């Protein structure tokens, strides 16, 4: 599976997603973005089954974008996420379930705090300081549990991700060709184009 | 459990000449080690200067052929008696076959006739619709025996001109209906010797501007 | 999974007027992957040739085994083994392993040095002998070969002609086989002399 | 998607210069138990067709019902019901074939093998087979189940090719069919001694013989057989 | 296969059909299922033709030797041998056998060795596929110390029924009479047993 | 089967082999693995022949409908998402296909989308699909430069196939070349691999291990 | 495969077709299925050919030895008993189905052995895929007390039954007559009805047609 | 289960044992396997008790309605209903039923609808697991146009046999007589049928 | 599986082997040597099932060493390989086969030529200019087939190797942690400690 990590510092949420797409025996692409901007202050990263992955993401995007238009308002990350959990929780008991896992990081402009949500394909949702899906947790949680602090700056977190990405590249068998990182803060969503070296 | 499919052996061969085409098929119909009939045609005239054969599981072959023949009927209806061109016929069949992509017609079908320029034409299909226009193509049990031969005697593969150290390919002269038929017959006798399913009779349908002509030859009965 | 369809390869043998011929392709592969284009499947113990197709380790083994056997045979008998004799040897050698066979398909070809009568024969993986005077085929393209042979073959061909015939047979049959090709070798065997030729063919 | 229960075995038949003969025993077997002895398996349809059926009986009984309705329904608003617009063997066949092919295409087959033997209004003999898969074929002789393996070889000795049909008398054909039926009693464990035969001739019309028995059986030699090898007495 | 052995006043009779099938095909319609293991000890064979033929051949041998060394073997002993073979090799055998023999002190005796390899001594016994159908008929019409004539009929009736109903049975009815006076081979044809 | 499509200065190069097999049996050496959707879009064949041939021919239709509705050339992105979304509708049914939807439009420039029966749609610069992919990738990766000329690029694709046709048992027959430009695509022949291997060997000096 | 054994008034005859098939392919269009166990004891086999040959030769050999050791002509019941005890030993794995016939001091005999080791005796028997077509004929024309000529015809026709009606059989008929007072006569190809017709063309290639890369002389001698 | 229906001079009689088992446990030993589907049309139920109880219930109704609109139903009609249900739903049923009825024009009539849903009219029929054992006794001792007394006995004997051999049958023997004169219920205990 | 590559230039045989050892979910070691020196001019690399892999190689080693002593001679590479083939061809029909594949590179002092042998767990032996096992062939053969030349220098081969390794790191899904390269020539067996960058 792909790597999906997220860490919410004090003023923002940083998400890192592997850049590799493997189909069978070969690596097709080494520059994939496994994330969609739900609203200008919420982002969602995703990992799972080939097609379900993008399809679900895009469906969620569209629906959040529509709410934004109909109401001239941006749902809170919390809202956006309860919406997603429900959609997933609906699919587990369908004809053919979307096999998708996602991380939702958003800055709640109303509370003025960053938020990270972790939801798996079963509709299990949880709010955390840092999180990941699949095995990514296994390698990094020990590091996160150790160095994480609520009052971390955007820069402190980026380094913790770096240290985490390092462990993954050391102990994980598959080459995920690196990660794309993005930060969600009060001013929006930006892509830290400096995570190949920072 | 019930198995909706079966195998009735048989072998067909379509060859397209410069200005004619042939669709030949043995006549034997079998089930396992028993001979069901020594004479049950499998290459038919569908009208419109089009011959077709759906070889494999006879029921499916039957149904398909019926649906197509019928498709020709309606085409004339919904389009003021317009002749169905071989290529149009072809695309149609793709649709017929593919319509059953989840419970396929267990057959390998071929059809032959003349295209709009009057040049011989043979088309062959996947049991699910994949299709292509071809020079010659064998289908069925003895396909594997007849194909290499045709590759050699028709497309002159691997044959080179004497004294050129193998750097000059044999010239691609084009065959006459009479010559093609020899190759067909041979293809079938040879097949009859080495494949148990093949035998009894060979029925050939020859398509030309003058219409559709049938020839028949007997094969070994063991 | 079918050991007889992993490495790929074919062999064919034909008889003519005072001679026999036996050819084989050269591909050695592992499923779809071509691995070597220099795997001859024809061997000889004196004036008897054995072509073997099938699982390559077994092809190798058997070859090793028959040399060994034909070698001792020569020491004890003080003469080179004959086609007919070798044949029974191969058969009995294969049936020896009736319940855990060598996944191969042998073809014997040679001319009895005393009688001069050309000889070829073939077997299935457990010794079932096939003795026909026309031709014998073995390998992944057996069906193909039969087709070609049954059509191209005619009795009493002269060495020079048999050659062409067998080459063509082999060549076109191989062209319809995925696991065969990458080169071909043909032996034209006569009482006194034996000529070996490599054929030019598609390398795909 | 079923599994036959009570069943009927071979139905043999062949065509001769002026018509067709078809025959079938009268057994309904429940596996290995020869349960029902009075089962007619030749179903005459009109004065020119007989449908012989083997396989599952409940399904055969249904095909019966279906054939009767075919007749009834053909009479409807048909002033020529017993003449130019009566059921031809060919119509009956096609109906049947079609049904069979549909039931299989819906995976709920009519677990049977049927032979439609008859003579068309213009004189042509008609003999055609269809089974639970919608497979159909025609030939001078036709037989289902064991009859196919045993009966056809015998019958084909009389009519090997089309040209032999016009050279065959009813006497001959009938004799053949009867012998075949005898062979099957010998070799088929599910056969029965009593059978039914029907001839559809282009002149005499339909002749339907009921309650025939296999006779002229060779068994005497069974006395000179003892042991299975070295036993002398 | 339909087989039975009935003991009577003068001894015992063994009867059986003559049909061996491989599926619905009658491989052999004139099979002899009445096997001699000794002069006056015969056995009826039901099950794998191969398994039984072998077992028989072996008992026949063990008994020949028994004889050479210790004289004529009892039926009880013939049985014990069969049992031994059937029981000890149960995992690889499909055979049900009836052993019937005649002796001067014991008159006739009948033993049935069912699938598990057990042995049961009985007045008569029936076995084979066709036996299912005649348990009723047999348990009804059987009386002890019958005459040869009576016994012959009882066997001829029971077995014609079994042949009637079971398709795995048919052909001719064979019998073997074991009495002091000797050994008699009887054969009844379909033309006779079919209509009784 | 081996099919590649790569993007560059002069446009897009699509090259495919032409062998179809049924087990070890070579059914045809003359299959068209490039489905000509319409004069501007190209689709490749891999997986199920019917599935590709059919659904891409259909794609050819849907695009036409769109160009009548909106009087504007359908974008490759759009062209591919249709196939893609269709394919995703049947996910689980057993469709087998992996293809590149190639096109060169004013708005997008040259574009290649990989779409497969699993519902994957991806945009990339180089893609190879089929049993012989790894072999073509090997050649492509090392000789691929954006600044390539149409002639060289054609060759590169042609060769990459050659590579795969040699080693992979399930690929061969002949190579078909296509150059996609903004004014549409141009066919660059069918080249029989037999004749091509000898020529390339002789000229280039490679495949030295092979005797000839 | 079709093999029959027919006993006559003073001997026994056995016959068989001559087609060997690997799946649906005629491998040997004329193999022999009549084996000699001893001069006057022959058997015909069907099933795994290699097995019928092996079990045949093996027993034949052990039979040749028992004879030499006992200075007595071989006996059929011995060949029988030996085959049956060996086949039985191998619980069915030696797929040999045989009809063993032959004359010896005690008279003529005809038996059949099934691969699991069970034997049968009769005046006429048959085995193989053609088993039923052949038995059909025997069950129609056999009678007690056939002359040597009637039996040959009979056994001969029966094989024809299988040849024509069984895909698993074909080519020719082999017969072997074992008459009591005389020597056994093996009639190879007593009947030859399936001859391939003259091909319609000559595929004799013109010399030099093939492309050669390298030529060389192989050394055979030491 | 052992059940049979025998037509005689004055009509028909239906009899059955009274044991329903789940494995080797006798769930109910006094079951009643004789079901009334109409005044003079009864049936014998073998197979899944759930499947047959239902089918009966449905036929009974179908017939009650038939009556209301068109008068008393013939037995062949009651059977056609059974068949219809049994055949149309073969996939989901394990029921074997024998229908027996009385009519003034037709006297007694017996129909057996075996597992596949086919129908067969016969002089008498037997079914249930216990049936296998008495095919012989029955095909022998049955005569047409017998007296009520004789029929009762024939039925009482056949079933006692079936009960004897089959473990799945037992209890008491129940019979139901259907004649012009009415409907009579007969019951025979183990202390009587066991020693005949 | 692991990577095993060999290429015999004109005067030597270069063998490169992945350095990674994976056990389930984690990479245990990033510096493993998958080769044994059979004789001073014959090297054997290997890849396959866990224990079998080493156990087989060590066995071969000991057995080739003992012959060198008993005879005071060094078997030709050809001899060494036939021996190895035979040992494999024997295990394929044993109780539990050695699931091992090996390449044998040796410099034949007598012939004065380099030699590379490829033998699979089945006993399939073949001699080639370059070879590999597992999937390694699929990515690199295309490159080797293109650039290989019999008269290559040891240096030319090492570059070609490099290129091959590059392709593998690009398109291959698992991280094999680089390779260890060894050259076998007339003067012996040396380890090119410069293949991380050359
Ligand atoms: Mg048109
Ligand atoms: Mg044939
Ligand atoms: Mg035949
Ligand atoms: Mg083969
Ligand atoms: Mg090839
Ligand atoms: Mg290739
Ligand atoms: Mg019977
Ligand atoms: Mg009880």
């Amino acid at each position: 599976m792909d790597i999906i990590l997220g860490i919410r510092v004090q003023d923002s949420v940083i998400l890192a997603s592997s850049k590799a797409v493997t189909r069978g025996i070969s690596v097709l692409k080494d520059s994939d973005d496994k994330t969609r901007q739900l609203s200008p202050h919420t982002l969602m990263s995703f990992a799972g089954e080939a097609g379900d992955t993008v399809q679900f993401a895009e469906y969620i995007q569209a629906n959040i974008q529509l709410y934004s238009i109909r109401e001239d308002y941006e749902l809170s990350p919390q809202a956006v996420s309860s919406f997603v959990r429900q959609e997933l929780a609906k699919s587990i008991r369908s004809r053919r379930p979307y096999q998708v896992n996602v991380l939702i990081g958003g800055y709640d402009k109303k509370k003025n705090k960053p938020e990270l949500y972790q939801i798996d394909y079963l509709g299990t949702k949880v709010e955390l300081p840092y999180g990941a899906h699949g095995y990514s947790g296994f390698y990094t949680f020990s590091l996160l549990d150790h160095h994480y602090r609520p009052d971390m700056t955007t820069e402190e977190g980026l380094d913790l991700l770096k240290l985490c990405v390092q462990e993954l590249e050391k102990r994980m068998p598959m080459d995920f060709k690196g990660v794309i990182v993005k930060i969600v803060d009060k001013d929006g969503i930006r892509q830290v184009d400096d995570f190949q070296a920072q | 459990q019930f198995n909706p499919y079966g195998d009735n052996g048989g072998t067909i061969l379509g060859i397209a000449g410069e200005d004619f085409a042939v669709l030949a098929g043995d006549t034997r119909n079998i089930t396992d080690y028993s001979i069901n009939s020594r004479y049950e045609p499998k290459v038919f005239d569908c009208g419109d200067n089009i011959v077709m054969s759906a070889n494999g599981f006879a029921a499916d072959g039957d149904a398909l052929v019926k649906r197509f023949k019928n498709s020709v009927k309606w085409y004339h209806f919904d389009h003021n008696d317009k002749k169905l061109s071989i290529n149009s016929a072809a695309r149609n069949i793709q649709h017929l076959l593919y319509g059953k992509r989840f419970f396929p017609y267990y057959v390998h079908t071929i059809i032959a006739g003349l295209d709009e320029d009057g040049k011989g034409a043979v088309y062959s299909f996947d049991p699910v619709g994949s299709y292509e226009r071809e020079q010659c193509r064998a289908g069925g049990a003895a396909a594997s025996l007849i194909m290499p031969f045709l590759d050699n005697q028709v497309n002159f593969k691997n044959q080179y001109e004497p004294g050129t150290n193998g750097k000059v390919k044999k010239p691609l002269k084009y065959l006459s209906v009479e010559e093609v038929i020899k190759l067909v017959r041979d293809s079938f006798t040879s097949a009859t010797e080495r494949h148990i399913q093949v035998g009894d009779g060979l029925e050939i349908l020859i398509v030309t501007k003058d219409g559709v002509r049938k020839e028949f030859y007997e094969l070994k009965r063991d | 999974s079918d050991p007889s369809s992993i490495n790929g390869g074919i062999v064919v043998a034909m008889t003519g007027k005072d001679c026999v011929a036996i050819a084989c392709d050269l591909r050695l592969g592992s499923q779809s992957l071509g691995v070597s284009n220099k795997f001859e499947k024809i061997f000889h113990y004196g004036h008897v040739f054995l072509g073997i197709t099938g699982l390559a380790t077994d092809v190798t083994t058997l070859n090793e085994m028959f040399r060994y056997k034909t070698n001792l045979y020569k020491l004890k008998e003080e003469r080179a083994i004959e086609p007919e004799t070798f044949t029974q040897l191969v058969s009995s050698s294969l049936y020896e392993r009736r319940f855990g066979p060598y996944f191969v398909g042998p073809v014997v070809a040679g001319i009895n040095s005393k009688s001069g009568k050309p000889f070829i024969a073939g077997f299935d993986l457990i010794g079932c002998i096939d003795e026909a005077k026309d031709f014998i085929v073995s390998g992944t393209a057996s069906d193909q070969l039969f087709g070609m042979c049954e059509s191209l073959y005619e009795p009493n061909l002269e060495p020079e002609d048999l050659f062409e015939t067998i080459s063509q047979a082999l060549l076109n049959a191989a062209d319809r086989d995925a696991l065969s090709g990458w080169g071909a070798v043909v032996y034209i065997i006569k009482k006194d002399e034996v000529v070996k030729r490599y054929l030019k063919m598609r390398q795909d | 998607t079923q599994q036959p229960i009570v069943t009927g075995t071979s139905v043999i038949s062949m065509k001769y210069d002026n018509g067709v003969i078809i025959a079938a025993d009268n057994l309904g077997s429940y596996g290995s138990l020869l349960r029902f002895n009075g089962v007619e398996r030749l179903i005459p349809v009109g004065d020119n067709t007989v449908v012989g059926i083997s396989g599952d009986i409940s399904d055969m009984q249904h095909i019966e019902r279906l054939l009767k309705d075919l007749v009834t329904e053909n009479a409807y608003d048909n002033p020529l019901a017993d003449a130019e617009e009566a059921l031809e063997p060919s119509y009956i066949f096609e109906y049947l074939a079609t049904v069979m092919y549909q039931r299989r295409s819906k995976m709920n087959p009519l677990w049977n093998a049927i032979i439609v033997a008859g003579v068309q209004s213009n004189g042509d003999q008609f003999l055609r087979y269809v089974n639970l898969l919608g497979v159909t074929y025609s030939s001078p002789t036709l037989a289902t189940g064991f009859g196919a393996h045993m009966a056809n070889p015998l019958l084909r000795k009389v009519v090997d090719r089309e040209s032999d049909i016009p050279k065959t008398t009813v006497q001959v054909a009938e004799e053949a069919i009867v012998n075949a039926m005898r062979v099957l009693y010998y070799r088929d464990a599910r056969s029965s001694r009593n059978f039914s035969l029907a001839i559809i001739d282009k002149n005499t019309g339909l002749t339907f013989k009921k309650n025939l028995q296999v006779e002229n059986m060779k068994w005497d030699f069974a006395k000179d057989i003892k042991g299975y090898g070295t036993q002398k007495i | 296969t339909s087989i039975m052995a009935v003991t009577f006043k003068d001894g015992v009779i063994l009867g059986a059909d003559s049909r061996t099938t491989t599926g619905a095909y009658i491989a052999n319609r004139v099979t002899d299922k009445l096997t001699r293991v000794h002069d006056k000890i015969w056995c009826c064979r039901s099950g794998s033709a191969a398994d039984t033929q072998a077992i028989a051949d072996i008992v026949q041998y063990h008994l020949e030797l028994y004889t050479s060394q210790y004289g004529t073997p009892s039926t009880e002993t013939a049985a014990s041998v069969f049992k031994e073979l059937c029981y000890e090799n149960k995992d690889n055998l499909t055979a049900g056998i009836i052993v019937a023999g005649y002796d001067d002190k014991n008159k006739g005796e009948v033993y049935t060795i069912p699938l598990g390899g057990s042995v049961h001594k009985l007045p008569y016994a029936i076995a084979g596929s066709g036996s299912t159908f005649i348990y009723g008929y047999c348990d009804k019409n059987f009386r002890e110390n019958m005459s040869k004539e009576e016994t012959v009929d009882f066997i001829k009736h029971s077995l014609s029924q079994a042949i009637k109903w079971d398709g795995s049975s048919g052909g001719v009815i064979r019998m073997v009479v074991l009495t002091a006076a000797g050994v008699e081979r009887l054969i009844f044809y379909p033309d006779e047993y079919e209509q009784l | 089967t081996t099919t590649l499509a790569f993007r560059f200065q002069g446009g897009i190069i699509v090259a495919v082999d032409s062998r179809a097999t049924a087990g070890n049996w070579v059914a045809s050496q003359t299959v068209k693995k490039v489905i000509e959707i319409n004069p501007f879009l190209l689709g490749t064949m891999a997986g199920g022949a019917a599935d590709c041939q059919f659904w891409e021919t259909w794609l050819g239709s849907q695009c036409r409908l769109h160009e009548l509705r909106e009087k504007e050339r359908i974008s490759v992105a759009a062209a591919s998402k249709i196939l893609s979304n269709l394919v995703y509708q049947y996910k689980g049914a057993g469709l087998s296909m992996g293809t590149m939807i190639c096109g060169y439009t004013r708005k997008e420039g040259p574009t290649i989308y990989y779409v497969d029966s699993d519902g994957t749609r991806l945009k990339g610069d180089i893609f190879c699909v089929g049993s012989g992919q790894t072999f073509a990738y090997g050649v492509l990766d090392s000789n691929y430069k954006w600044d390539l000329s149409v002639e060289d690029a054609l060759y590169l694709g042609k060769r990459s196939i050659l590579a795969a046709a040699h080693r992979d048992a399930y690929s061969g027959g002949s190579v078909n070349l296509y150059h996609v430009t903004e004014d549409g695509w141009i066919y660059h022949g069918n080249h029989d691999v037999g004749e091509l291997f000898w020529k390339v060997k002789e000229e280039e000096g490679s495949f030295n291990n092979v005797i000839g | 495969t079709t093999i029959v054994g027919v006993k006559f008034n003073n001997g026994v005859v056995i016959a068989a077709d001559t087609r060997s098939t690997q799946g649906p392919i005629v491998a040997d269009k004329n193999c022999a299925k009549l084996h000699r166990i001893s001069p006057k004891i022959w058997c015909a086999g069907a099933g795994t050919a290699a097995d019928t040959e092996a079990v045949t030769q093996l027993i034949g050999s052990n039979i040749e030895l028992h004879s030499l050791y006992t200075s007595r002509e071989p006996r059929v019941v011995s060949a029988l008993q030996m085959l049956k005890q060996h086949l039985f030993k191998y619980q069915g794995h030696i797929g040999a189905y045989l009809i063993v016939a032959g004359v010896d001091p005690t008279g003529s005999h005809l038996f059949s052995i099934h691969a699991h080791g069970s034997t049968d005796v009769g005046y006429y028997l048959s085995l193989g895929s053609g088993s039923l077509a052949a038995m059909a004929v025997l069950e129609s024309h056999w009678k007690q007390d056939l002359t040597k000529e009637e039996a040959i015809k009979l056994a001969s026709d029966a094989i024809q039954a299988g040849i024509w009606n069984d895909l698993g059989s074909g080519s020719n008929v082999d017969v072997c007559v074992m008459e009591i007072g005389k020597d056994a006569e093996y009639l190879r190809n007593y009947l030859t009805p399936n001859v391939r017709e003259e091909k319609q063309k000559s595929y004799k290639f013109p010399r030099g047609t093939t492309a050669v890369l390298k030529e060389s002389i192989v050394n055979i001698c030491d």
